[PDB]
RNA sequence: AGAUACCGUCGUAGUUCCGACCAUAAACGAUGCCGACCGGCGAUGCGGCGGCGUUAUUCCCAUGACCCGCCGGGCAGCUUCCGGGAAACCAAAGUCUUUGGGUUCCGGGGGGAGUAUGGUUGCAAAGCUGAAACUUAAAGGAAUUGACGGAAGGGCACCACC
């Protein structure tokens, strides 16, 4: 569906922001 | 839904200078990342050894090995 | 409309409406030609002539085809009683 | 206990009693013969079919005339209806009401005809929203 | 051979009025075909333009019809285009011409700009359109012969127009369309106040009034 | 496409109208486009209204009605069959059944 | 419209009109019908300028004397008011009348049950006599209305502005049209009553 | 807000004529607007005008007739050099038989036949045909 | 074609038309006099008032504005239209 | 079958309030602003105007409430081949090859993507600005005929049931 592809890709960049916590 | 004006003529210009970037057609030939990621240095040819010799499928609608080399 | 030596050269020449001097085409067929009789004006017998008139097929489609007979007919001395 | 004669028998019908409506009658049984003679049906059935439908037809035109077919002794009794002519009753006899601004066309047309005043004007009630 | 339905079959037979003129001037309606064959039956060239089978889907197997484009003309100032869809191509061809016959409208020839000889472009820019396609017709100098794509290209040469610019608008592809706007447009030659006209027209006593005599016959 | 010049709403020239739950499930609808039905009914229907007679103390007695005024959502409404889908030109008209 | 004792306005004339109530139109006034009404009194119905009928009732005569043979003219009403009516106007006349339910297509499609070219259509009314108002477009018909105040005037060459709802006010000017386009032909003298009545154009039912 | 005041005058012929009416009225007036009109009262493509006058404005009324088929106006007012309006009047009309365009000029405002014999140019005004 | 004289309209018509749209406007107000009840010192008064206006003849109010026209208190002498 | 779902009894955050952040929604009329013109009609809101009767008062009178119309500016409606459009539809989505009233923003086949990076605002959620490599011959709009519906409306059949 259009808007949960939208709600997986903003908990995705989550994911990248927080892997430069790291370094 | 225009300019149009008399003493407009740097609008239309500085207009027609921004959406000619949308223009894949354009955009393509005239920014330096899409030569550069060319193989060929823009040439027409370029010669090269063969460092194998491999076969390819084809697609869904019908079925063959086209054969290739890896130059 | 004419030639090198001045001939007409032409197949013929379209009528015209009467009321917006617009050209009744070729293949229109909303447009018509109407005939109004005369009466020799002492005892209003039919006396002959005709009066000959012309209405686009825009006109009786707008709805404007008698009034366009009446202003017609008021300048020509068919009708000139008034209100 | 009957069935919808279809438009074989409806138009092969409404033919005979357009044709020949003085020589039928009421009853079945005459009309049987009746049909036999003036008209060249290929089955026996169906004779009983279209003699049927024309007794019943009969029926119909008896009470009223109907709008199938056409009758020469039933439309001339149209046109004596039809063609009837009393004394003038349209004319009006004397004074006959018209409203007050009407003679007002009148007297602008300049005619002194005589007919009736009312007194209308104040308006009380009309059409409906 | 052919006994008419119609009044101007019937004052038409019997040679009683000579063209298309007459016909055109009071824009009678063209009932039968054979009214014109018998005007001009020689130089009527038929050609088609292309069939186009189209196809309807139903519970049974798809059904098919054939489609038939005909233009007609005569090189010399008459016009047609006709279709027709049946279930056999034989039928739909013949029957194209027909209804091709029929659409047949006076086009006009005109100078590009000087005025000697004989007529040989449009007389001004004309223009048509069906389902968006837009053909332009634009006066040419004589002797440069026709500019536009094969479609059209035909129907402007049955009007004997030798030399007239177009331009066409997008999607042309259906011929269903793009023949249809350059017909249109062609028709639409007499349609122009020209200041050539604006001479005050004189009603002629449409052949059904000097006719009438005859015309009450039976 | 557009199925009605409406939207299905009665809002023109405004902003948006306070919605109303509906009055089987009780979804939330604006007032607008949800359909409204007003049944006036007998507390005593037909059924029993001359054995409500018999033993009434008093010689008048009249049976008040009942009056509520009930609001469907679009999806409670189809299905209880208060209306249905009507062809596209019969849509257009908008004069309540006979 | 002329300057005649026989063509101009007569009293004998107006008090038929006045009798059968021609002067009262309708609650409604058309942007093209209003060149055609006096004045509107309280109770809400206009009021037809009878000279102004005149007019046009003599125009509209005017029109169909012109046409050489009376055959060519197809007189066509479909109400029931007026059925009876446009019958008597071809018997005193010679046109070809058309009473009952207007099949449609028969100016069209040649191969017909019914078929007529004629050259000049006279509808009793533009609303209820629908169909020949418009196929009077496909094929080259001048068109004749009783035009009341709220029918429209599309596709009408000539707008005889009356009330035609009642049945005596079409009854009578089928009778008065018939009489005019009868006179500039010859029929008498011009200078006497012509020997029917209105009532014979009227519609009646069975009543004895 | 209106800006350009020779342009609603000639949309407003425009559309009146393409309905048919035989007069029609314009809201403003100027010498630019009725040295306009007459040049194509000078051509015999409109009928015989009257110039209301106020203290105000004045509002012109037409007597139009049923000789011209498109009245446009072209704006911004461009530039002629004489040699760009061969260009213009084949890009702008519907052939060189008929139809003028009419190109303010230093002697006068007048259509583009009369800037040939005067040789010279100006400012454009607009066109008809 | 509803070719109808935009120059030359009845004098009736003209009231069917905003203060503006007229022919060449005019305004719908007309200047009126007022006799000042109980005295003989006459005073001019301009039909649509948005001011009250107070008499040394009468020491109570003369006109009362309201809405977009005049009211007055009691019944004088109103000439109109002089200008 | 699974049901960490629909269904039902509980129930935290939340819902409401005062003071600050956030600036996003099919925030839709999916339809920029201002100005002009081209059809009718019956009504609706507000203002002023002309009106004959009634009703509130004992008095036109001040004024309401009804009843008939006009004028301007609104929200909208019905109809028409003015005219557009791919058409559904539109008095604007009209005045468009017969193109030019003035002006702002913005789109160039679909996907990768509103992703990566860089700048910037934010307490956080996030918002604004925003690519290419590569991949693909079609993605996509309106109508037309069928098929299909755990879609409604009629009706028939013991290869259907009662
Ligand atoms: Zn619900």
């Amino acid at each position: 569906r259009a808007k949960w592809r939208k709600k997986r890709m903003r908990r995705l960049k989550r994911k990248r922001r927080k892997m430069r916590q790291r370094s | 839904g225009k300019c149009r004006g008399l003493r407009t003529a740097r609008k239309l210009r500085s207009h027609r200078r921004d959406q000619k970037w949308h223009d894949k057609q354009y955009k393509k030939a005239h920014l330096g990342t899409a030569l550069k990621a060319n193989p060929f240095g823009g040439a027409s040819h370029a010669k090269g050894i063969v460092l194998e010799k491999v076969g390819v499928e084809a697609k869904q609608p019908n079925s063959a090995i086209r054969k290739c080399v890896r130059v | 409309m004419q030639s090198n030596a001045g001939e007409f050269v032409d197949l013929y020449v379209p009528r015209k409406c009467s009321a917006s001097n617009r050209i009744i085409g070729a293949k229109d067929h909303a447009s018509i030609p109407m005939n109004v009789a005369e009466v020799d004006k002492v005892t209003g017998r039919f006396n002959g002539q005709s009066k000959t008139y012309a209405i686009c097929g825009a006109i009786r489609r707008m709805g404007e085809s008698d009034d366009s007979i009446l202003r017609l007919a008021k300048s020509h001395g068919i009708v000139s009683q008034n209100f | 206990m009957g069935r919808v004669r279809t438009k074989t028998v409806k138009k092969a019908a409404r033919v005979i009693i357009e044709k020949y409506y003085t020589r039928l009658g009421n009853d079945f049984h005459t009309n049987k013969r009746v049909c036999e003679e003036i008209a060249i049906i290929p089955s026996k059935k169906l004779r009983n079919k279209i003699a049927g439908y024309v007794t019943h037809l009969m029926k119909r035109i008896q009470r009223g005339p109907v709008r199938g077919i056409s009758i020469k002794l039933q439309e001339e009794e149209r046109e004596r209806r039809d063609n009837y002519v009393p004394e003038v009753s349209a004319l009006d006899q004397e004074i006959i009401e018209v409203d007050p601004d009407t003679k007002e066309m009148l007297k602008l047309l300049d005619f002194g005809s005589l007919s009736n005043l009312q007194v209308t004007q104040p308006t009380v009630g009309m059409n409906f929203k | 051979e052919w006994m008419p339905v119609t009044k101007l079959g019937r004052l038409m037979k019997d040679v009683k009025i000579k063209s298309l003129e007459e016909i055109y001037l009071f824009s009678l309606p063209i009932k039968e075909s054979e009214i014109i064959d018998f005007f001009l039956g020689a130089s009527l060239k038929d050609e088609v333009l292309k069939i186009m089978p189209v196809q309807k889907q139903t519970r049974a197997g798809q059904r098919t019809r054939f489609k038939a484009f005909v233009a007609i003309g005569d090189y010399n100032g008459h016009v047609g285009l006709g279709v027709k869809c049946s279930k056999e191509v034989a039928t739909a061809i013949r029957g194209a011409i027909i209804l091709a016959k029929l659409s047949i409208v006076p086009v006009r020839r005109g100078y590009w700009g000087n005025k000697i000889g004989k007529p040989h472009t449009v007389p001004c820019k004309v223009t048509g359109r069906c389902g968006s396609v837009l053909v332009r017709l634009i006066p040419a100098p004589r002797g440069t012969g026709i500019v536009s794509a094969p479609v059209p290209k035909k129907l402007l040469m049955m009007a004997g127009i030798d030399d007239c610019y177009t331009s066409a608008r997008g999607c042309t592809a259906t011929l269903g369309n793009f023949a249809k706007a350059t017909f249109d447009a062609i028709s639409k030659t007499y349609s122009y106040l020209t200041p050539d006209l604006w001479k005050e027209t004189v009603f002629t006593k449409s052949p059904y009034q000097e006719f009438t005599d005859h015309l009450v016959k039976t | 496409t557009k199925k009605r010049r409406n939207n299905g709403r009665a809002k023109k020239g405004r902003g948006h109208v306070q919605p109303i739950r509906c009055t089987n499930c009780a979804r939330c609808v604006p007032k607008d486009k949800a359909i409204k039905k007003f049944v006036i009914r007998n507390i005593v229907e037909a059924a029993a209204v001359r054995d409500i007679s018999e033993a009434s103390v008093f010689d008048a007695y009249v049976l008040p009605k009942l009056y509520v005024k009930l609001h469907y959502c679009v999806s409670c409404a189809i299905h209880s069959k208060v209306v249905r889908n009507r062809s596209r030109e019969a849509r257009k008209d908008r004069t309540p059944p006979p | 419209s002329g300057a005649l004792d026989v063509l101009q306005m007569k009293e004998e004339d107006v008090l038929k009109f006045l009798a059968a109530g021609t002067h009262l139109g309708g609650t409604n006034l058309d942007f093209q019908m209003e060149q055609y009404i006096y004045k509107r009194k309280s109770d809400g119905i206009y009021i037809i300028n009878l000279k102004r009928t005149w007019e046009k009732l003599l125009l509209a005569a005017r029109a169909i004397v012109a046409i050489e043979n009376p055959a060519d003219v197809s007189v066509i009403s479909s109400r029931n008011t007026g059925q009876r009516a446009v019958l008597k106007f071809a018997a005193a006349t010679g046109a070809t009348p058309i009473a009952g339910r207007f099949t449609p297509g028969t100016f069209t499609n040649q191969i017909q049950t019914a078929f007529r070219e004629p050259r000049l259509l006279v509808v009793t009314d533009p609303r209820a006599d629908h169909q020949p108002l418009t196929e009077a477009s496909y094929v080259n018909l001048p068109t004749i209305a009783l035009c009341n105040t709220d029918s429209p005037l599309r596709y009408v060459d000539i707008a005889i502005p009356c009330n035609n709802k009642g049945a005596h006010s079409v009854g009578l000017m089928w009778w008065m049209l018939a009489r005019e386009v009868l006179r500039m032909r010859g029929t008498i003298s011009r200078e006497h009553p012509w020997e029917v009545m209105p009532d014979l154009y009227f519609y009646r039912d069975p009543e004895e | 807000v209106r800006m350009n005041v020779l342009a609603d005058a000639l949309k407003s012929i425009n559309n009146a004529e393409k309905r048919g009416k035989r007069q029609v009225l314009i809201r403003p007036c100027s010498k630019v607007i009725v040295r306009f009109l007459t040049v194509m009262m000078k051509h015999g493509y409109i009928g015989e005008f009257e110039i209301i006058d106020d203290h105000r404005a004045g509002k012109i009324v037409v007597n139009l007739t049923g000789r011209l088929n498109k009245c446009g106006v072209i704006s911004p007012r461009f530039d002629v050099q004489l040699k760009d309006l061969e260009k213009w009047q084949n890009n702008l009309l519907p052939s060189r038989q008929f139809g003028f365009i009419v190109l303010t000029t230093s002697a006068g405002i007048m259509d583009h036949e009369e800037a040939r014999r005067k040789h010279t140019g100006g400012k454009i005004l607009g066109f008809f045909f | 074609p509803l070719a109808k004289d935009l120059l030359h309209p009845s004098p009736e018509e003209e009231k069917r038309k905003h203060k503006k749209k007229r022919l060449v406007q005019s305004p719908n107000s007309y200047f009126m006099d007022v006799k000042c009840p109980g005295c003989y010192k006459i005073t001019t008064v301009f039909s649509h008032a948005q001011t009250v206006v107070l008499c040394v003849g009468c020491s109570t109010v003369l006109c009362q504005p309201t809405g977009g026209k005049a009211r007055l208190t009691e019944g004088c002498s109103f000439r109109r239209k002089q200008h």
